[PDB]
């Protein structure tokens, strides 16, 4: 009952589909790596921070 | 079953997204299906679907779409009159239920040489003690009535048809003068059993 | 047309699994500098902490 113009807009749509989660999955792992980042830097630098502290 | 229906190019394997699904439609409504998959769920393939077997009744079709549409598309197929099938493709099942079938066909074969042979040699013996069992039957119930020394004459009869009355009629006034009374259902004036073959 | 459909959603299927391993690799990066500035940081206080304790000695 779909032409070849219809089964090629289903087409688009499902790769529109898999090109939208795509972009949403690479934009969420960045802001984890962001987050990440700066929680792993506090991790680090409080742990240095107080053993230097307790050298002193 | 599927096991020898479905082929691994039958399946759209190693997709993020798709998934393969069988549904087997009327062939009465085989276009119908053809027609109409392609617009039974939102987000399926157009034109992928294919015809994978067909029978006497219906045709065994797959269909690609996307994974979260088939709760969609299997119930519009079933409101459409289609049923899907649960199956997806797994080599080892069906390679485990092809050669279970063939192992248990040859162990069939296998161990039928040995059940006749086997079979046949305890029938042999079996039958062999059948008649040696009636023989001291014979031995016990002739001495019991006769007493001792133990010399009687035994004989194996095989009856012609229709003669039984005249067998009974001759071998009573033949012997009836032994016994009188103590020998219908089994009492005869001599040692009888019957071998029932 | 059974595998063009499967054709262009295989493709689309590759430039996730691009994109994901992508971020995943930025990920690993940021943690690599974010560990990288953390120490100097640590050093920056190591450095002041023994400078007081030098000049009180």
């Amino acid at each position: 009952a779909l032409s070849d113009a219809d089964v090629q807009k289903q087409i688009k749509h499902m790769m529109a589909f898999i090109e939208q989660e795509a972009n949403e999955k690479a934009e969420e792992i960045d802001a984890k790596a962001e987050e990440e980042f700066n929680i792993e830097k506090g991790r680090l630098v409080q742990t240095q921070r107080l053993k230097i502290m307790e050298y002193y | 079953s599927l096991a020898e229906i479905v082929k691994k190019d039958d399946f759209v394997l190693d997709s993020e997204y798709l998934v393969t699904l069988l549904v087997v439609v009327p062939k009465l409504n085989h276009n119908d299906w053809i027609k109409q998959y392609e617009t039974l769920a939102e987000m399926v393939v157009p034109r992928s679907s294919n015809v994978l077997s067909e029978d006497q009744d219906s045709y065994l079709c797959n269909v690609t779409l996307f994974k979260k549409a088939v709760d969609d598309f299997r119930h519009k197929a079933r409101e459409n009159k289609f049923i899907v099938r649960d199956f997806q493709y797994n080599e080892e099942e069906m390679r485990a239920d092809k050669e279970e079938m063939n192992r248990l066909s040859t162990d069939k074969k296998k161990q039928f040489g040995p059940l006749v042979r086997w079979l046949k040699v305890n029938f042999s013996e079996a039958f062999i003690a059948w008649i040696h069992i009636k023989a001291l039957r014979v031995f016990v119930e002739s001495v019991l009535r006769y007493g001792l020394p133990v010399n009687f004459q035994a004989m194996l009869l095989q009856p012609n048809k229709k003669s039984v009355k005249k067998l009974r009629e001759v071998l009573h006034e033949l012997y009836k003068h032994l016994d009188s009374s103590a020998a219908q259902q089994e009492y005869y004036p001599y040692v009888y059993y019957k071998i029932d073959c | 047309s059974q595998s063009q459909g499967i054709q262009q959603l295989l493709q689309a299927e590759k430039r996730a699994a691009e994109k994901v391993a992508d971020a995943r690799k930025r990920k690993a990066r940021r943690l690599k500098q974010a560990k990288e500035e953390a120490q100097m940081e640590v050093e920056q206080y190591r450095r002041e902490r023994e400078q007081e304790f030098q000049s009180k000695q």
